[PDB]
Formats: C-alpha cells, sequence, structure tokens
RNA sequence: CACCAUGUUCAA
RNA sequence: UGAGACAUCUGCCUCCCACUAGCCUGAGGCUCGCUAGGGGGCUGCUGCAUGCUCCCGAGAGCCUCCAGUUCAGCUUCUCUGAGGUGCUGUGUCCGCCACAAAGGGCAUGCAUGCUAGAGCCAACAGCAGGUCUGUGAUGCUCCCAGAUGUCCUGGGCCGCACGCGCACUACAUUGUCACAGUGAAGGUGUCGACAUGCCCACGUGGGCCCUGGCCUGAAGAGGCUGGGAAAUCCUGCAAGCCUGUGACGUACUGGGGAUAGAUGGUUGCAACUGUCUGCCUUGAACGUGGAAUGCCUAGUAUGCCUGGGUCAUCAGCCCAGACCGAUUGUGUCCCUGCCAUUUGUACACACCGC
C-alpha cells in the first residue's frame, strides 16, 4: 500500500565491572540523578538504572528528592 | 547487590529449536518458541523452579532441560489442563501444548482435515477468505485496487 | 498511641497486614495460586508471590471498614475495566472464587464471620488484630 | 387510632396539591395526629423518539416527558375515619391509596 | 535590540482576517520621552502594554 | 459535660456535596473518618489543607471538624472539603467568637481565593442530539 | 499571615521579573497548588492574574492522550521545578519567569500586506509557555528521558537562551522571518 | 444586548405618568411598588419594567426628560 | 486588479 | 403573525415536608487509648534555637427498620409544590443632523451579568426535498387461488478483484501490565399485549424482570436462599479515567491485538456462514499519516467510563449521564456563506440562468 511519512541503543542489558564501578564511583557525585541519566551515562539498561538508584539510595551513596513514577530524583549525598 | 554478567551469557540460546534472546527477562525470552505464549511461559518459569528476575543469558543446561521439561509434557507438573493448547484434540482425544512448530504442523492437520471432507469452514481456508463469519465486503481489502 | 484503622493510609497498612499474614502462617493457601489470575479480564497473573496475602489484608480491610459486605461486593471492589480488542472496555467483575477462600480462610482465622442477615462482619479479635497493626503501621517506634 | 399511610401520586402537580391539602383539612377537622406531604423524588419518564417518521433530513429528536408526582400520609386513625376523609370526592387523576399495619 | 514602549491608544484593527492591533505607542524609555508612533501588534493588546520593538524606525500606515 | 457549641454548613463543587460539623473540639478535623492527610489524590492533599494553611493551625487548635461527603470524583470531593471547611470555620467564628476575628478568617480567605467561601455555579451542560457533546456535533460529511 | 509557597516550598512572590513588558503580565499570586480552577476565561485578559505555574500545567496536559489531566500536570510540574531548583539552585519560579521573558518572541508576521508586527505581552508569555511546554513534548516523545527531565531541561536552557531548547530556537526563527519580512 | 422591548418601555411610561408621585429612584422599592400597581404575568418582566422606570426616574431626576408628560 | 471555462430536450 | 415575553432544566434563598433522606439524643454493643497537644515560662548559642519545667483538659472509629420531646427529637445536607431573587446592580468612560436618547465597553459587587447558561416552541411563502415500506391515512392503477394474499421449511439481506462515508482501537514511558486505594450521575426493573404459553413442583401452587447474601468452579457460569411494582431491594450501583507502589527500558517492544487453532459455558425451538462469552495458543498492519477536510469558545474541547433505546441473546450505534478538565480568541469579512440598502442586467426553470 502506498505509504506517506533513529540507530538503534545497545544498552548492557546486565552490569559488568567497568561500568558498576563507574555507577560507585562517578555517579554518586550527579547533581541529578535519574533512570535516564544513569542510563544515558553508562549506556546501560533501565532496569539496571532502576536497579542501581535503589542500590546507592539503600547503601546511602545517595538521597531522594522527589520519587515517584515519573521522574525519579535522586541527588548526591553530600 | 547489583550482580555481574557471568562470561558464559549466551546472547542467544536455542530452546527446543527456536531461537531465543538472552537480554529479554526469561518469561519473555520464553515467549519466542512458537505455542508458549506469555502466560504460559511464566507458569513454566515458575514450575521449573527459575526466578524470574534474571535474564535468559544466565539461564544454564539444566535450568532450559528442567524448563523444557515442562514446555513439552506439563501435565506431569502440575500444570492444569485447562491450560492447555490442545484441549481435547480429535483424532487423538488427549491434552497436550503443542509448541515449536508443531503448533502450525497441527493447524495444517486440522485445516487438511476440514478440506478433506466439504465443510464451509475448509473451504474458506482453501479459497483464502475470512472463516469465523467476519464480513468480507469492505475490511480484509488487501490491496489490489482495480 | 490510640491508633484505629482510617488514621493510617490503605497502602502502608495492607502491606503491613499481608506481612502479618506471612511470618504467621495461618491461612492455609490453595494449590493454585501460581496459576490463576484475579479476574477474567487480566491480561497476566499477579506477579507478585505474595499477591494472596495482600488481597487477604485488602479484604480484611474492607470487612472492617465497611461491614456486611459479600462476595459480590469484593467483586465490584476487585474488578475494573475488561480489556475486549478494537472495541472499548465495559466494567467487569473479577473473579468471585479467590475472594470466597480469602473470606472463608479469615473466618476460619477468626476475623470475620457471615452477618446474621447476610454477608461478612469483622469479628471481635479480628478488630483487635487490626486495631493492633494499624498502631504498628502509625507509631512505628512503639507499636 | 390504627397507623395509616395515604400515598397519593398524579400527572398533575395541582390536582395533586389540591387534594393533599383536602385530606390534610379533613384529618385536622378533627385532628388525627396527620405527619403532612412528604415529596417523594418526581419520577420522570424520559422517551426520546425521532421527529420523522422516514430516515430522512437533519436526524431530529422529539424529547418528551412524563412528570410523576408522589406525596404521602402518614395518620394515626381509625378505618372508617380515615375512609372518609378519603371518600370526600377525589380530584381527577390523582390516584389515591390506603394501606394500615 | 527591543526599545520598549506603551500604548496610549488602540486605534482599531486590521490584518485581512482581523488579528492585528492598530495602536498608538509613545517610546516610553528610561528618561526619554516625546514621540508616538503607530505600530501592528499580535495579540491581545489592552492599554498601557509595553511592547518591545525590535526596530522604531518605519511605523505602519494607519488602518 | 457535653455542651457541643457547633455549627453545620457544607461545601459543594459540582455534585460532590461535603457537610462539616464543627464543634468545640482539640483540633480534629477528618473526612468520612480518615484525618485530612490521608485524602487521595496524593498531589491534592496541599489543596485539601489550604484553608487550614491561611487561616493557621491557630485558628483551628480549638474547633473539631468532621466532614462527611458525597458526590463528584476526587478533585470535586476535595474542593468541596475545603469548602465546606472554610464556611464552617467563618460560621463558626461569627456565632462563638468575635466578629471581628471571623472578619479576619473570612478576607483572608477572600484574598487568596473567593471559592472557599463562595461555590462555583458550573455545572454540566445537557448533551444535544446530532453531536456527541454539549458543542460538539458530528462529523459532517460533504460528498 | 505568611505567604504561601508554591508546592509549601518555593514562594511566588521572590520572583524579579526583570522585563518591564512583561511585569503585570506575569503574575506573582502565591499559591499551595497550582490546581486552583478559578475559570480565568470569563474575560478577554483574567487568564493573566492566574499564576504562571498554574498556565504552564494546561500546557503540560495537551495531546489527544493527556488532555484534562492536571492530578498529573501536577506532578510533572513538582519533578520539573525540583530538579530544576537541584541543577540551577535559584528559585525555579524565578527561572521559570527568565525561561518564560527570554522564550517570548518579540515579532511575529501575519499576513496585513506576509509582513512582519509586533507582538503583544500577553501574547508573548502565552507562546513563551506554549513553545517552552510543546517544545519539551517532543524531546520526551519516544524517549527514555522522563517529561519532568526533559522539561526541566528546556526551561533551564531557556533562561539561558544556550540556543537549544526548542522554544529559544524557535523564537529565533519567528524573529528571523519577521526581520526579513520588514 | 440588553435592548428593552415596546411591551416594557410603554409600561413604564404610563406607570410614570400615573404614579410619578410614588415611585422613587430606588430600584428595589419601585419593585414594590409596582407589584401592587400593575398585573404582570412574569417576575422577570415586572424587573424589567421596574428597572426601566428607575431609570426615566433617574433621567427625570438629572434633568428633562424628552418623551412623558408629569401632568403636575 | 494572477488565473476562475461549462451546465443535453420538453415540462415547473 | 414572528423576535421578545412565555415554558422546562442548572445555579442562590425562604416556606412546606420526613420510620422511603440525613443527623442528634437516649439504650444497648464492640475495637484502640487514658499518648501527644496547646498556652507558656525558663534555658542555651538582639536574634535564633535546644532541652527542661509549670498549668489545662482522653478521647477516637464504628454497629442497630431499637425509640424520641403537644399522643410531633431536629432540618445543615437530602426530596419538592409554591414563592422569592437580578433589574445589566454600582462606579467610570463612550454614545445622533443643533439639542436630545436608545444603548454599549471596561472595573466592581453579587449565587451570577456572552438574551445569565442550555434548550423548547417558532411566522409568511415555498422545495414538484423524504416517507404510499408506520397506520383500518389514502386516489387512480396492478395482482387476486398455479396469487404480488397468507403461512410454513430452507436460504438471502452478512455474499468479495475494488472505491467511499463514518466510528472503534492503536502506533506507547504525560505509557502498558500487576497489586492496592479513593471514588459519580441520569436512570431501569416482576403480563394491565404477550402468558389464552412453557417449565419445576403437587385436580391445583410456584417461576418468567432487576437481583442481594451463601456455596461450587481457574474462569465463563451454575445451584441454594432472600428483596423489590421500588428515595424502601438490586444500590451508597465500591464506574472508568485518576492516585500510590512494583515490573518493563526506547526494542514493532511486556506497544497493537487483527487473524487463526484445539474446546468450556450461556441465550434461544433453532447458533452452520463462527450470537455473546471462558481458557491456552497464534501475534498482522500501524514507527503520528500526501493532496485534502470536520467539530469546537467554559464545566466548553478532549479523555474516561455509566444508564436507557434496540434486546430471549448480541452496542464499536444513538439518546442522555456524570467524572477529570483545558490551550487559545473576546476579532474579522480574507475564505466559505447569510441578512439589509444602493446599483446593473438580454436572468425569471431566476448564474446549475441566458
Amino acid at each position: 500500500k502506498k505509504k506517506w511519512s533513529r540507530e538503534k541503543l545497545h544498552n548492557a542489558v546486565m552490569w559488568e565491572k567497568v561500568i558498576r564501578d563507574k555507577l560507585y564511583s562517578e555517579v554518586p557525585k550527579y547533581k541529578v540523578i535519574t533512570v535516564s541519566v544513569i542510563s544515558d551515562r553508562l549506556k546501560v539498561n533501565g532496569s539496571l538504572a532502576r536497579e542501581a538508584l535503589k542500590v546507592l539510595h539503600a547503601e546511602g551513596l545517595i538521597k531522594p528528592v522527589n520519587v515517584n513514577a515519573n521522574c525519579r530524583l535522586y541527588t548526591r549525598a553530600t | 547487590s547489583l550482580i555481574l554478567q557471568p562470561d558464559d551469557f549466551q546472547h542467544i540460546l536455542r530452546v527446543l529449536n527456536t531461537n531465543i534472546d538472552g537480554k529479554n527477562k526469561v518469561a519473555y525470552a520464553l515467549t519466542s518458541i512458537k505455542g508458549i505464549g506469555r502466560r504460559f511461559a511464566i507458569l513454566c518459569c515458575k514450575k521449573a523452579d527459575i526466578d524470574l528476575n534474571r535474564r535468559a543469558g544466565t539461564l544454564s543446561n539444566d535450568e532450559i532441560a528442567r524448563l523444557v521439561a515442562i514446555m513439552q509434557n506439563p501435565t506431569q507438573f502440575k500444570i492444569p489442563e485447562w491450560f492447555l493448547n490442545r484441549k481435547k484434540d480429535p483424532k487423538d482425544g488427549k491434552f497436550s501444548q503443542s509448541v515449536s512448530n508443531v503448533v502450525e504442523q497441527k493447524m495444517r492437520d486440522d485445516l487438511e482435515k476440514l478440506k478433506k471432507v466439504r465443510c464451509h469452514r475448509g473451504l474458506r481456508h482453501m479459497w483464502g477468505l475470512r472463516v469465523r463469519g467476519q464480513h468480507t465486503k469492505t475490511t480484509g481489502r488487501r490491496g489490489r485496487t482495480v | 498511641k490510640p491508633a484505629v484503622v482510617k488514621d493510617v493510609d490503605p497502602q502502608k497498612f495492607i502491606a503491613a497486614y499481608a506481612a502479618y499474614l506471612k511470618k504467621a502462617g495461618k491461612i492455609e493457601i490453595p494449590k493454585y495460586v501460581d496459576v490463576i489470575k484475579l479476574a477474567q479480564f487480566k491480561e497476566l497473573a499477579p506477579a507478585d508471590p505474595d499477591w494472596y496475602y495482600t488481597r487477604c489484608a485488602a479484604i480484611a480491610r474492607r470487612i472492617y471498614i465497611n461491614p456486611g459486605t459479600g462476595v459480590g461486593g469484593f467483586r465490584k471492589v476487585f474488578g475494573g475495566n475488561d480489556r475486549r480488542g478494537v472495541r472499548p472496555g465495559r466494567f467487569t467483575k473479577s473473579s468471585g472464587g479467590i475472594i470466597r477462600h480469602c473470606l472463608q480462610q479469615l473466618e476460619k482465622m477468626g476475623i470475620v464471620e457471615v452477618a446474621s442477615n447476610g454477608g461478612r462482619i469483622m469479628t471481635k479479635e479480628g478488630q483487635r488484630d487490626l486495631d493492633r497493626i494499624a498502631q504498628q503501621v502509625l507509631y512505628p517506634e512503639m507499636f | 387510632i390504627h397507623k395509616i399511610r395515604i400515598t397519593l401520586s398524579s400527572k398533575n402537580p395541582k390536582a395533586l396539591e389540591k387534594v393533599c391539602a383536602e385530606l390534610i383539612k379533613g384529618a385536622k377537622d378533627h385532628k388525627l395526629r396527620v405527619r403532612g406531604p412528604v415529596k417523594i423524588p418526581t419520577k420522570v419518564l424520559r422517551i426520546t423518539t425521532r421527529k420523522s417518521p422516514c430516515g430522512e433530513g437533519t436526524n431530529t429528536w422529539d424529547r418528551y416527558q412524563m412528570r410523576i408526582h408522589k406525596r404521602l400520609i402518614d395518620l394515626h386513625s381509625p378505618s372508617e375515619v380515615v375512609k372518609e376523609i378519603t371518600s370526600i370526592n377525589i380530584e381527577p387523576g390523582v390516584e389515591v391509596e390506603v394501606t394500615v399495619a | 535590540q527591543p526599545k520598549l514602549a506603551q500604548v496610549i491608544k488602540i486605534i482599531g484593527r486590521t490584518g485581512s482576517r482581523g488579528g492585528v492591533t492598530q495602536v498608538r505607542v509613545k517610546i516610553l524609555d528610561d528618561n526619554r520621552n516625546d514621540r508616538t508612533i503607530i505600530r501592528n501588534v499580535k495579540g491581545p493588546c489592552r492599554v498601557d502594554d509595553i511592547l518591545a520593538l525590535m526596530e522604531t524606525e518605519r511605523e505602519a500606515r494607519r488602518l | 459535660e457535653s455542651k457541643k457549641q457547633k455549627v453545620m454548613t457544607f461545601g459543594k463543587k459540582k455534585h460532590a456535596i461535603a457537610v462539616v460539623t464543627c464543634n468545640k473540639g482539640k483540633g480534629l478535623v477528618k473526612c468520612n473518618g480518615v484525618p485530612i492527610d490521608l485524602l487521595q489524590p496524593e498531589p491534592l492533599r496541599l489543596k485539601v489543607m489550604e484553608p487550614i494553611l491561611i487561616a493557621g493551625k491557630h485558628r483551628f487548635r480549638n474547633v473539631d471538624m468532621r466532614i462527611r461527603v458525597r458526590g463528584g470524583g476526587q478533585t470535586s470531593q476535595l474542593y468541596a472539603v475545603r469548602q465546606a471547611i472554610a464556611k464552617a470555620l467563618v460560621a463558626y467564628y461569627q456565632k462563638y467568637v468575635d466578629e471581628a476575628q471571623k472578619l479576619e478568617i473570612k478576607d483572608a480567605y477572600l484574598q487568596y481565593d473567593r471559592t472557599l467561601l463562595v461555590a462555583d455555579p458550573r455545572r454540566t451542560e445537557p448533551k444535544k442530539f446530532g453531536g456527541h457533546g454539549a458543542r460538539a456535533r458530528r462529523t459532517k460529511s460533504y460528498r | 499571615k505568611t505567604t504561601p509557597l508554591l508546592f509549601k516550598k518555593w514562594s511566588s512572590a521572590e520572583v524579579d521579573v526583570n522585563d518591564l513588558s512583561l511585569q503585570d503580565y506575569i503574575s506573582k499570586r502565591s499559591v499551595y497548588l497550582p490546581h486552583t480552577a478559578q475559570r480565568w476565561t470569563k474575560k478577554r485578559f483574567r487568564k493573566a492574574q492566574c499564576p504562571i505555574t498554574e498556565r504552564l500545567v494546561n500546557s503540560l496536559m495537551y495531546h489527544g492522550r493527556n488532555n484534562g489531566k492536571k492530578a498529573m500536570a501536577v506532578r510533572h510540574l513538582k519533578a520539573c521545578f525540583e530538579i530544576i531548583s537541584l541543577v540551577t539552585d535559584q528559585n525555579p519560579i524565578q527561572v521559570l519567569v527568565d525561561a518564560i521573558t527570554k522564550a517570548g518572541p518579540r515579532e511575529d508576521s501575519t499576513r496585513v500586506g506576509r509582513q512582519s508586527v509586533d507582538v503583544s505581552p500577553l501574547r508573548r508569555v502565552n507562546q513563551a509557555i506554549y513553545l517552552i511546554t510543546t517544545g519539551a513534548r517532543e524531546a520526551s516523545f519516544r524517549t527514555i528521558k522522563t517529561f519532568p527531565e526533559c522539561l526541566a531541561d528546556e526551561i533551564i536552557n531557556a533562561s539561558k537562551g544556550s540556543s537549544n531548547s526548542y522554544a529559544i530556537k524557535k523564537k529565533d526563527e519567528i524573529e528571523r522571518v519577521a526581520k526579513a519580512n520588514r | 444586548g440588553r435592548v428593552r422591548t415596546k411591551t416594557v418601555k410603554r409600561a413604564s411610561k404610563v406607570i410614570i405618568e400615573k404614579y410619578f408621585q410614588k415611585l422613587t429612584q430606588d430600584f428595589q422599592t419601585n419593585k414594590k411598588v409596582i407589584c401592587e400597581i400593575a398585573i404582570v404575568p412574569s417576575t422577570r418582566l415586572r424587573n424589567k419594567i421596574a428597572g426601566f422606570t428607575t431609570k426615566l426616574m433617574k433621567r427625570i431626576a438629572r434633568g428633562p426628560v424628552r418623551g412623558i408628560s408629569l401632568k403636575l
């Protein structure tokens, strides 16, 4: 039928050594930390970004600011 | 936590003759197998003692073995019979989950059985029309302007 | 210190009763927890293995709030929008067997009983348990 | 002195208020412990037909309504006393029914 | 760069589709005055409105 | 001792009527029993607590609001509740404390939101045939 | 007595509209929520004393799906203003006023004779919020960057100018076609 | 617009010519005066007539209103 | 002041 | 005559009204509790704060045809017959051929001020508009027993190389799924035509409409037992959108759900050409759409569901109902047209003319 009128993102589905240690080291020093910011800065899955946000907030390297269904704002602890 | 990926992480496995993706979760990589679907997939992931949380690449040989066992003969693994794909199977009378190209093999068998005899539905199938009573006036158009 | 249900948010109280049923091991869950949906219009199973405990908690809270409730009422409560095809959605009631299961098991745990005129009603000790756990939800320190 | 319910219903509020006022006047002529006209919400019967007898033109719609007014009166009276005050002739259109328990 | 200018009298409505407003603007500045031009405005312009004219040289023909 | 100097008033927005009683008490404000800190939607508990934030808990530390809401939806019920709370505070202050304080409460409310004390008359418009809404129409089709 | 704070966190009174043209069309009416429903379309210009936080929320609710969803547009606004106050540590409402001030176009063009005309101080604010909110919309579409993030970033860049926010690089071409139509 | 009709104007005029000694420039007492003078089948019509009569009486107070004959 | 041609026969 | 006036509805108020509404009191019952708070003062590091200390007061959430103060508990909500009420109110500015108004725009007050909103009704002339298939409305005309009457069985109206109108669903993260929460309004409902029947029960009762509660089932659904000719029961219809959390992570994807396969109910005398529907499976196009074009000005558009009509079963339709709720404009005659005056005309079937 006649039709009238974006390269793919390869995001790491599971962690690796370099990206994981970089998450531990660098990210907790970002002003705004969010699923999208983590995924774009580390080339990592969005679900891994949620997992990372949860783990880092749990063990104290990041503090929540406004967490919700929409943008889950975290920030650098201090 | 933040587990890494193992070195044996298979990007694409093969679960009873279908290339499944290792990057999807397990219960949604399994839905690549024709005939398993995303409810039976989750049920066999729960019956196979396999965590729904991990990706499919991390699945090992014993995982996929005890998982194809369920996918192949599920009624021995407490999956009920109302859950199955062939629920009475004329010509056999047995209840089974047709999976991984026996789905369309059984579809071809059921169309052959209905076209051998001149059942109206088999006739519709062979003429390439819309069985089960639709209106073929303005919907199945399929291009071909005249 | 004084705390009563209707003083806590329903979330964080259902999530506490669903944790009190667990760790008590009382309710005798059915053999079909991991296979059944919760409504004819659901596209998927509950996806959380403690969905049964959250369902029992959301049923106990409802029996507390609205006494006299019945299985039909709970079907209207847990029911939602039917997922038909290219057709719009229409309100359809949820499955009413898991609800009756949870109700019979609450009443064998001595939380509810069928009222005199009809429907489930809250028992004295069920009120007691719910108020204790609301006093745990509120005032998390004294509980 | 027996409990009595006089229910009145009509498609005519004027003819209904006339007879309800008449019955209250009668029940106070020899005071019968009347509890005045309880006004039950009026029933609107809405019938929305299509104007045209054939499917031509802009599809218009006649919206007819029938309003049914209902008024209760409660008494503590003897049988023939209430039937007297009721039997004093009632306006047309008003349907009156008496109940005793 | 914007010379901000105050409106003093709405002259009326113009534009083929009745969308432009003829207003007379004086050129209220930080301490400068005594000249009013006639400009066109796209939008609702009530009174005392301070437009920001990117060019005060060429005014429009009154309509 | 229960002298219970009270005022009863109401607030309504679209079809939600909230009837509030303003007994003499200790600072209890509750809608249908649940405190005002637990009213859904979550983003609009600020909307339901606006009048208390404009007056001050100073003016509320002596009264007891109890609000029974019915009708409408979520937002109309929140607006009805806030209007009922404001009306109740103002009527209680004009009955049992100084009219100067009542006027202070009232104008602090009025120079913030007139729909804290005055009802919004906007109700829906009826549908008309030949279209799917009040003003919307069918899709006219020339040839 | 005490002025209301936007989300009990930020004050819509401390903001300093630097633009003498937009002074009285950008509104500093402090309010505890941008969800007030006070019927501003009743008169031609009453849609100017609506607090600017409250105009942004309706603009956020557009496209067929999102229409009439204030309960969600308010959450989008909260998250947006919060990430704003993190990134740029000034008042989110102030940086929003700056965004509006710098994103509103000052010349447009019509068909008086395709000829350039000046823009009202009200229409300037309308187009500011429109380009900001619409500009955020397309950025959020089909991306992992959530709407609160794209709106905050578009507002931050529209306050900086930054020539990479849709509002700024839209007002730019509008003023450009006007300058060629002079 | 709120242009009145002659069923209001021609009634205002005769009400004035017959009761100028009774009416005032206050709408809500001219209203209560006319609700006893005239037999108006409608309260909206009563209020339109009363408002137009108060307007004409205000113009009487102001200066010479051209179109009425106050005999006294 | 871009360009804007046409409308079978009788009947009304 | 028409317009207006009028009539109905929404919106504010009074009266009337209450064992079909709600609330209070009383009496019975529960469950949590006899903290915290407030007013302070001192206290530290004007100011700000932390502790300490004094005084004052234990209450909350519910259940019940239980009754009750002239032998009348009350009317804030709720129901409603009558009646109030706004008249463009007040201020300012503008407003004709000398003068003079009708009136209009802003601002403000009001429950409110586009004719208050919305509708109903709507004149005179017509169209050779639709309907003879709505009628025991009907003229002429045709058929009239091998019927164009009528009934019965089956089929068809749905049949598919295609063109179109229109509507529903989508193309997703202002999102889908999963759990949970909050939470409407209009209404309809049991042969008074059917039944002058069919079924269970026992020569006779009960059922047929809306359905509560209990039980069985994974569902669809089925049994037992009750209510309602209804503000009384279904029903406070615990509507969906929405909100909270979790999963997904930009991938035709957990978007989309068309198509198709095995087979379990239900309605019906009858389900094949699948009535509807359960369960597993199958997983199409579609990545916002060319020329072109519709509707729309405030509780409006849009979204989202609900009731009623049709209906033994079938709603993606229509007529209404609420719910969430705006962006812009407050003009113009540019486009498409309408009304009026002037003007021209070789038009009058009237420019689709001649």
